């Protein structure tokens, strides 16, 4: 778990770094574990070249973690993930719509249901539609109502989607009294322009940081259990270097670094909502044969009849005075190979 | 006290403690999108 950590927060690095560039200077939120979670649950089910552009896209390297150490790791680290705490709603899992006629491997499906949170259901693609309605709206219920229309649109021809789904609600350790919260503050958008936004307001202890080399402020918000925020203000001018500069690397710094002391601290109550079409970015960041006319999905069906078409994800945050709630969801579409 | 206003854009992580796992990652530039 603990190399699984820097590995994966690299990849979710690496992702956004491709998201600044494909939507430049705008709103940036995703799941980095939904997606990565999805990847490794579609590649239990690929084999050879398939199989290992899967996982070396999501950033390992098969001689240092070996294909079934991965598998492992991601089958404990969704356990983990959902294992109960007071204080903290957290749930992730998956569900794996199959076309009736599709011949699946006992073997992928009892790994997927028993092993990583899966529910498998038998669906009609035939009636396109009707699959697209069901499916957005099981992920519209596993995320507590909070990702909506997941799917805006299905290729005719599809035989099987995978999704992921992930929903988080937590309680500040210190929350914010409401009756301090201004009512419209101003909050820089860019260097002329300003909008309004209720500004929380709290002089607590908190873990906090000046970055000396990257010119930014760190400032750690805990939940109650279990979890914690980080907020990373860089200077005046300074994102694209802070941006550049994060890393696994760079957490473990300021894991050491931080040091709790009295702040007065300023903060946005304020909602957002992303979403990312991510077939081709998947594709240029490595993941080839699995949308190929030669794509090894042998793990996965008898006949090995299908191959991946499009990908895409939806996430959402809301930030208040009591805590924070969060969701997103992961979209895999397959067609015929 | 030292003063922090989150008050421009800002990078945020949401992080989970028993995997040192980054449930979610984003940057806020314009909170009323
Ligand atoms: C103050 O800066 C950090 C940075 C990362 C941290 C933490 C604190 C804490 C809280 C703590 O350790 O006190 C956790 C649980 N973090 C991680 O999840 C994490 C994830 C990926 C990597 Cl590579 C390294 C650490
Ligand atoms: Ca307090
Ligand atoms: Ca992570
Ligand atoms: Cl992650
Ligand atoms: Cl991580
Ligand atoms: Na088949
Ligand atoms: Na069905």
């Amino acid at each position: 778990l603990y190399k699984m950590s820097s590995i994966n927060a690299d990849f979710a690095f690496n992702l956004y770094r491709r998201f600044t560039v494909e939507t430049p200077d705008k709103n940036i939120f995703f799941s980095p574990v939904s997606i990565s979670a999805a990847l490794v649950m579609l590649s239990f089910g690929a084999c050879c070249s398939t199989q290992t552009e899967i996982v070396e896209t999501l950033g390992f390297n098969l001689t240092d973690t070996p294909m079934v150490e991965i598998q492992h790791g991601f089958q404990h680290l969704i356990c983990s993930l959902n294992f109960p705490k007071k204080e903290l709603e957290l749930q992730i899992g998956n569900a794996l719509f199959i076309g009736k006629h599709l011949k699946p491997l006992a073997k992928f499906l009892n790994d997927v249901k028993t092993l990583y949170e899966t529910e498998v259901f038998s669906t009609d693609f035939s009636n396109i539609s009707a699959a697209k309605q069901e499916i957005n709206s099981h992920v519209e219920m596993q995320t507590k109502g909070k990702v909506v229309g997941l799917i805006q649109d299905l290729k005719p021809n599809t035989i099987m989607v995978l999704v992921n789904y992930i929903h988080f609600k937590a309680q500040w350790a210190n929350p914010f009294d409401p009756s301090k919260t201004e009512d419209s503050s101003s909050f820089l958008i860019d260097k002329t322009t300003t909008v309004q936004v209720p500004m929380m307001h709290q002089m607590e202890q908190y873990y906090h940081l000046v970055d000396m080399e990257l010119n930014c402020t760190v400032l750690q918000m805990d939940y109650s259990k279990n979890a914690l925020a980080l907020f990373v203000l860089p200077k005046e001018g300074q994102m694209e270097s802070v941006e550049a500069a994060m890393s696994s690397k760079t957490l473990k710094k300021w894991n050491r670094l931080l040091q709790k002391g009295w702040v007065d601290l300023f903060v946005p109550k304020f909602s957002i909502s992303a979403t990312y079409d991510l077939g081709a970015t998947l594709l240029k960041m490595g993941i080839q044969h699995a949308y190929s006319e030669n794509a090894d999905f042998s793990g996965l069906t008898e006949d090995n009849g299908l191959k991946l078409s499009n990908a895409a994800h939806k996430a959402v945050l809301h930030i208040g005075e009591k805590g924070t709630e969060a969701a997103g969801a992961m979209f895999l579409e397959a067609i015929p190979r | 006290h030292p003063i922090i206003q989150i008050d421009r854009s800002f990078m945020l992580l949401i992080l989970e403690r028993s995997t040192r796992s980054i449930l979610f990652l984003g940057k806020v530039v314009n909170p009323t999108e």
